[PDB]
């Protein structure tokens, strides 16, 4: 029954490391690109509302 | 000095080999290579084995041309499987005894 | 020992609920507010054409009148 | 028989001496194989990594740098 | 007594072959030796040889890709 | 792992140097080389040295660049003189072992 | 399209230290066999040899120590 | 340009697997170890246990061959 | 416990045999060997083999008595030839697993 | 070729010792063991130990002698009180390296 | 030819080595039993000369 | 050095003659006075038993007349 227990725990820790690994990866690039691309996106929200002013003066 | 009478080559379309035979020196065999060279340019290699069962190869030749050993014989073993249609081509084997390298004929593949 | 690993077990599955899900409930965090996002910016391309052309549609009036 | 026994109690030990004195250099010239050549062997494999390398080294250098080299170089056509 | 010297001319005797097998084994074991080391010097040069002019080719199939590749440098740019 | 280190930086209007030495592994060097590098540019060698110390260099410095060695201390040296402005570069000196290679630092030459 | 452009500019810079990141823990642990079970395999060989000569000492122990010993005990007779 | 990151795209890619095939040949390794690992643990005892009762057997035998030895010398001599 | 249940022998005046056959542990075999007794008396060992093909032999039989191995069927292979008319006796096999020894049966070996 | 060196000599009517020290090939000791010798007599093992250092005499010393090891300093030691008159021989000390018997000087002990 | 002359020199010296060993073995004992012979008769020749006179006196 | 192994054949047969043949001539010595020993000692047995025999017959006399 030792072998038995210890089947699992290699069996176990390595879907364990790979969940630990996974998420981890997964997680960390997607958040570092979502902040920049808020921040891409919202430099220019403002393009929108520095010209729609610039369209009503003339207009 | 070597005779590699080589052979093996076709002008066809499906199934090919690239064998370069020997004359002396069963395995006598240090670095030892092949050669092709397409019309309007000079040489190049294809792929190259050595004494040691240590194979690689260049980019293009991967996935479908083979290279493997054989001692009992000394006749390298350079299978053409897959031809693709860029595989047209002029082929000669090659090998270095003593320092000074030594050539044969090789011969012209034509699949398209 | 071999109970030793048995008591691993049981807070192995204690860190899986633990990190494990952390990372897994922060997955959902970020795909939601991407599809905000990334939907947005299409939305917010389509009201900035609008106006980005109109304000090539509308300002056109400044040289052609100024021919009168 | 005392001179004659004697003489063969005294004869046997000095070819028992030969034979250590025999097995002596052929214990010592036989260590000479167990490290003196199987290293040797050892410098053979380590000087044949290099022909693996620089095959591998050169297998992107001849073909990839020839490839697109003579193709960048078709302004002739 | 009378026959002891009987069994002590049998170590006399045996001991006699010891050495004269043993040195046979020690003839045997210096040609093992020295014919190798004659197999050991050609193949290091043989193996050598065919490294020292490899270099000679991984540098000189370079020249034609370098002294041809200062040229692309005037119409890629 | 194993280390190198790189030295010999320096300009003129002429004399020159370059050394490139190690700390570890010493003289356990079968084939190693020299590099320079044009600035943004690609790299390949320039000079090389080997076990039994043969002579033979690129195209660009035949009677141009003397190399040689030491055994014990694992430094290799070049001889640079008679310089063109033309030759400056980026260098960084090369060692395989084991079959693997390793890189250091990097260095540049600049004559002008 | 500058900030996409760039992105993937700097993503692959840390995927390709991973390419050393993960290839630096396979060379070292991979010597970890090169040497640690090789040598592992002499320890046997050299423990080897002591089941090769307490056979041959106790061959002479047992058998001629008691082929003539019984016999010269033999008393009884 | 414009189709430049669809080149960098393959590299975003490439890695990717350069990355997935190579921790495949970490997992491997790790149980070519443990399992040997079990192996060279039965094995030293298995052998060393064969010896551990076998000086058990080269003294105790000798002990008839010296506790009865002490007899002989009483009428020998 | 191992089943070694020995045959071969025999009661003859020219060319005999003593295989010590197996049950389990194909060449699970550390040190095995072989006893013999002649009647009035305990008992004593023929000759041994230990699983690195290393044999030796008792004084006695040599040049007649010969032991090999074969552990493609787990079975020592101790020849009897030139039947000497001492050679009668009683003889069995042997065997060591786990430390705990253990014991067969042999046969009785009468040659004149 | 290797070294051993004995000591411990003495006399009593009662307090004795005995060491058998090596300077060279320390601790690369499988079954190494003791012996002595009864003047103008045969030689044979008194005590013994191994790499396990597992404990077995022989018959004549079973609860007389206790004998221990350092696997650093390469010098056993072994446990002798009660003595009585008739245990006195010539003790030599022993060790078998890769397979080879090496004997010392050799020494006695007495009690009279 | 180099290797013809060496053909010999293995094979010369090793004839050479055992005539060396063969009769410095063969003359060095029978050397030393010769002079203890000598010894061991020369002594006992006087028993003759001393009992000779013994044999003259008494008879 | 091939030839410096030639010059070593004249010297090698050179010490041939030198110790080898002295060693060869001092074999003669020894048998041809090993034999002259040897069957004197036979010759020198037979010298002293008939005078040691003769001592035994002709001393007998001592005792025997004495009883007269």
């Amino acid at each position: 029954q030792a072998q038995r227990q210890i089947a699992l725990i290699q069996a176990e820790e390595r879907e364990v490391s790979a969940r630990l690994a996974a998420a981890e990866t997964a997680l960390g690039e997607s958040d570092a690109r979502r902040q920049t691309q808020d921040a891409a996106l919202e430099d220019n929200a403002l393009e929108i509302d520095r010209l729609r002013n610039a369209l009503l003066q003339s207009d | 000095e070597v005779q590699l009478q080589e052979s093996g080559g076709g002008l066809v379309y499906d199934s090919l080999r690239l064998s370069c035979a020997s004359s002396r020196s069963i395995d006598g065999i240090n670095i030892m290579r092949w050669y092709r060279q397409a019309p309007g340019k000079q040489r190049g290699m294809v792929a190259v084995v050595t004494g040691w069962g240590s194979t690689n190869y260049v980019d293009s030749v991967k996935g479908r041309f083979i290279i493997s050993r054989d001692s009992a014989k000394d006749t390298v073993y350079l299978q053409m499987n897959n031809l693709k249609p860029e595989d047209t081509a002029v082929y000669s084997c090659n090998a270095i005894y003593r320092g000074s390298e030594y050539w044969g004929q090789g011969t012209q593949v034509t699949v398209s």
